[PDB]
Order: structure tokens, then C-alpha cells, then sequence
């Protein structure tokens, strides 16, 4: 995450993070429930084994939250296409339910006509991750988080050098140098909607991180919604 | 504005117009309260807030 602030105590409670054999971060995912970890299709070629880590926001102390969960069945869209990244989705079955405790909770699952209608259509979502501080930069220690605006249709159309298919939108920033970035793949985007978060898309690609005249490409989960329904389901 | 278009239909959570009326109702792990509109969590933990 380049700019943005410190989740604080509590405040992202649904962050998992992929780790490698090294225990190192190299993509974020949401927890969708106890067994369940929403995640980038394209995270899945980044490391042959992996874990998932949750209740974590420093790398760095032990806060008395963290958990690590073993990967049962990698469920990932076989529609994705790593030219365009289109179909930029996996869902992760864990091997042990997560317990959910201060620091672990799920993030909810929104309806899609609602959702399109009514979280999509607010100022803002909310993008998270353990991702680099700036586009050359290392991963951050800190679990970040960041206000990041929806950004009309037409516009990211006109400011990407790359197809924005219908299972893509984009939030960010024309100049302001704030957007995710490299390592915080696969992370939530998730939308407040009257004190409750509801996840919205799923951090996929970027021409760099908070580049001007460039916005940050996100998973339409909504265009996903009955997809993830049967994957939860085995 | 009307129904959802008008401040969500008075929902908490989702909100669908069903004839020409609202109805409301909640995320997995919410029930919809007796004024048919709130949503409570039906256990700890419920998903989308931010804990305590
Ligand atoms: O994703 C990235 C960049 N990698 S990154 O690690 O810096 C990165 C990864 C994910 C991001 C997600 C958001 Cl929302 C913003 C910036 C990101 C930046 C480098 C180029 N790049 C990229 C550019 C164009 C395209 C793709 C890319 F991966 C895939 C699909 N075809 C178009
Ligand atoms: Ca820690
Ligand atoms: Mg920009």
C-alpha cells in the first residue's frame, strides 16, 4: 500500500495474508468465512506451497492474534486468462476453521444488484495489505490501509493501456500518490456501508503503483457473487 | 427517489423492491430485526465489523 495509514487494532479484521515456505507475505486474500479465503487467481502461480496467515498487522511482534492455516483445495476460476488477467479470482478451502477473535472476522458477501447499485456507488472503498510502500520499495511490516475513490468507467477506460474487462473496475488515483502495489495481489477491497464492510473486489493489477494518469485494477466481485456462492460450498 | 433509491429504502444492509414496496434483509450471520429493517447478528464475530 503506497500512502494510506496503519490499520489499527481491529480495523481490518478480514486481512489474510498468502505466505510462502520462508513465511513471507507475497499476496493478501479476505476472509470470507471459517473455512473460506478469498484471494487473485494470479497469486496462485507465485508460489508452489503456501499458507495462510490471519490476525496479523506487525510481521515483525507477536500480538497474540495471529493464526496460520494450512490450504485444503485451491479453488481458482478456470476462466482466467493471464494475458489480461481477466477472471482474476480464486477462493481457498483451509484446512482448520479460523476462529475468528479480535484482529479475525469475516468481511460480508454483498448481494450483486445491491451492491452494484449501492456500494459501488459510493465516494469510496477501502484497500488493505502488507503490499510495498511505493512502487521500488520493500513490503511494509505494517498492515495498511487506504481510502481509495471509485473511478468512472469511461475514465479508467481512457487512462489504460490494457483491456478493462466487465470482471475488472477501478479505484485509486489520476496523480495522488496513493494506490496499492506489489504484494498487497489478492487483498480486499471491501466497502463501508453503515458501519458494515462488505467486500467488493479483489486487488489484481496496476501500470506500476500510484503512477499519474493511472488507476489501481480490482476483481468485480459482484460479477462473482454466484461463482463464489458454489465454490464455498466444496 | 423511491423505495432503495430513497436513503436505501430505510435498510440496513440490502434492499430490494418486491411489487411496489421495500424489503429489506441482512448478510449471512444477520437476522432482520422485528421492524423488519435492522439487521442483528445472529452469533459473535459477525462478518463486516470491525472488532470491538
Ligand atoms: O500488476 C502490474 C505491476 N505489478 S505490481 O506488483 O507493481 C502491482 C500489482 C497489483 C496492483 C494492484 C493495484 Cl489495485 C494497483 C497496483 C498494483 C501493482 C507491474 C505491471 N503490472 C501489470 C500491468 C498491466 C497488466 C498486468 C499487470 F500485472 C496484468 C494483466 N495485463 C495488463
Ligand atoms: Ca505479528
Ligand atoms: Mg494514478
Amino acid at each position: 500500500i503506497v500512502g494510506g495509514q496503519e490499520c489499527k487494532d481491529g480495523e481490518c479484521p478480514w486481512q489474510a495474508l498468502l505466505i510462502n515456505e520462508e513465511n513471507e507475505g507475497f499476496c493478501g486474500g479476505t476472509i470470507l468465512s471459517e473455512f473460506y479465503i478469498l484471494t487473485a487467481a494470479h497469486c496462485l502461480y507465485q508460489a508452489k506451497r503456501f499458507k495462510v496467515r490471519v490476525g496479523d498487522r506487525n510481521t515483525e511482534q507477536e500480538e497474540g492474534g495471529e493464526a496460520v492455516h494450512e490450504v485444503e483445495v485451491v479453488i481458482k476460476h478456470n476462466r482466467f486468462t493471464k494475458e489480461t488477467y481477466d477472471f482474476d479470482i480464486a477462493v481457498l478451502r483451509l484446512k482448520t476453521p479460523i476462529t475468528f477473535r479480535m484482529n479475525v472476522a469475516p468481511a460480508c458477501l454483498p448481494e450483486r444488484d445491491w451492491a452494484e447499485s449501492t456500494l459501488m456507488t459510493q465516494k469510496t472503498g477501502i484497500v488493505s495489505g502488507f503490499g510495498r510502500t511505493h512502487e521500488k520499495g520493500r513490503q511494509s511490516t505494517r498492515l495498511k490501509m487506504l481510502e481509495v475513490p471509485y473511478v468512472d468507467r469511461n475514465s479508467c477506460k481512457l487512462s489504460s493501456s490494457f483491456i478493462i474487462t466487465q470482471n475488472m473496475f477501478c479505484a485509486g488515483y489520476d496523480t495522488k500518490q496513493e494506490d496499492a502495489c506489489q504484494g498487497d495481489s489478492g487483498g480486499p477491497h471491501v466497502t463501508r456501508f453503515k458501519d458494515t464492510y462488505f467486500v467488493t473486489g479483489i486487488v489484481s493489477w496496476g501500470e506500476g503503483c500510484a503512477r499519474k494518469g493511472k488507476y489501481g485494477i480490482y476483481t468485480k466481485v459482484t460479477a462473482f457473487l454466484k461463482w463464489i456462492d458454489r465454490s464455498m460450498k466444496t | 427517489r423511491k423505495l432503495c433509491s430513497l436513503d436505501n429504502g430505510d435498510c440496513d444492509q440490502f434492499c430490494h423492491e418486491e411489487q411496489n414496496s421495500v424489503v429489506c434483509s441482512c448478510a449471512r450471520g444477520y437476522t432482520l430485526a422485528d421492524n423488519g429493517k435492522a439487521c442483528i447478528p445472529t452469533g459473535p464475530y459477525p462478518c463486516g465489523k470491525q472488532t470491538l
